């Protein structure tokens, strides 16, 4: 016919091309539902994530321009991989869905914090995500939402992060959620929930909304200091500065020994490494908290690490782009469509 | 000190 075909999904329809079998609802990341396919030219399992009217908002916009330009021009062992993109509708007038293709991967992390990693699997984890991370940082970019949900691995113990619609509930950095300014660790403090997660094998923080979350945290690692609230907005500094005060706990009280698994026969593979980079990482104010290169150099992680793996030449962005302006419905349409178009 | 290659989705 026309390349293309229909198949419902529940209440969602795919059109997608001839290529694609198979298709079965594997889930929904942000702004799309996706699709498991059979990819019958690769001959291969992939995955595809569709965005209906992508252009609808200005929100909605904003991020599928950000994670189509970036998912062309970004390319690393550590981020999920682009295989193809479309979209099934003939022209500008008529365009109104976009589909990316990319590797599909057995399971994101939900799901690994869930069983009982030995240490060399928790730090090569990590450090597959750190590295991801600096290549993404060394382009300026900053993902600012790592998560589990978002962050992907194999069954032969490679991981990739998906996502940067929304990259430019606690796992934000505190930074983030408190409208204070930012700059590239927030995506540390990410890392240091995830790995706290890793460890005690459930939710870090047994807390429901964006600010239970808060006292649950504060609770833990004791509130942040008085020359940390003085940065804050006085809208803001005023309930922080409300809240009940704690001391907080030590790293070795919050994650014991008994916690981790037995230390391995390598030297820095050890639950007081895991404590001390967590503890470096797991800070509230972000110019206490340790970078993705100290990170990355540091005894738990540094095991592991390659200089071609970690210091790959950044993405290169026109800077042309960077959302630096808002827009009206028409403009944005054309902009998706020329760079989707761009992307054929 | 080898990286892993296997992990378990059990």
């Amino acid at each position: 016919d026309n390349n293309f075909y229909s198949v419902e999904i529940g209440d969602s329809t795919f059109t997608v091309l001839k290529r694609y079998q198979n298709l079965k609802p594997i889930g929904s990341g942000a702004q799309g539902i996706v699709c498991a396919a059979y990819d019958a030219i690769l001959e291969r399992n992939v995955a595809i994530k569709k965005l209906s009217r992508p252009f609808q908002n200005q929100t909605h916009a904003k991020r599928a321009y950000r994670e189509l330009v970036l998912m062309k021009v970004v390319n690393h062992k550590n981020i999920i991989g682009l295989l193809n993109v479309f979209t099934p509708q003939k022209s500008l007038e008529e365009f109104q869905d976009v589909y990316i293709v990319m590797e599909l991967m057995d399971a994101n992390l939900s799901q690994v914090i869930q069983m009982e990693l030995d240490h060399e699997r928790m730090s090569y984890l990590l450090y597959q995500m750190l590295v991801g991370i600096k290549h993404l940082h060394s382009a300026g970019i900053i993902h600012r939402d790592l998560k589990p949900s978002n962050i992907v691995v194999k069954s032969d113990a490679t991981l990739k992060i998906l996502d940067f619609g929304l990259a430019r509930r606690y796992y934000r950095a505190p930074e983030v959620i408190l409208g204070m300014g930012y700059k590239e660790n927030v995506d540390i403090w990410s890392v240091g929930v995830i790995m706290g997660e890793m460890i005690k094998g459930g939710v870090l923080f047994p807390g429901t909304d964006h600010i239970d979350q808060w006292n649950k945290v504060i609770e833990q690692l004791g509130t942040p200091s008085p020359e940390f609230m003085k940065k804050l907005q006085p809208t803001v500094r005023t309930y922080v500065e409300n809240r009940p005060k704690y001391a907080g706990y030590s790293f070795e009280k919050l994650f014991p020994d008994v916690l981790f698994p037995a230390d391995s026969e390598h030297n820095k593979l050890k639950a007081s490494q895991a404590r001390d980079l967590l503890s470096k990482m797991l800070v509230i104010d972000a110019s206490k908290r340790i970078s993705v290169d100290e990170a990355l150099q540091h005894p738990y992680i540094n095991v592991w690490y390659d200089p071609s793996e970690a210091e790959a030449p950044p993405p290169k962005i026109p800077d042309k782009q960077l959302d630096e302006r808002e827009h009206t419905i028409e403009e944005w349409k054309e902009l998706i469509y020329k760079e989707v178009m761009d992307l054929e | 000190p080898k990286r892993p290659t296997t992990l378990n989705l059990f």
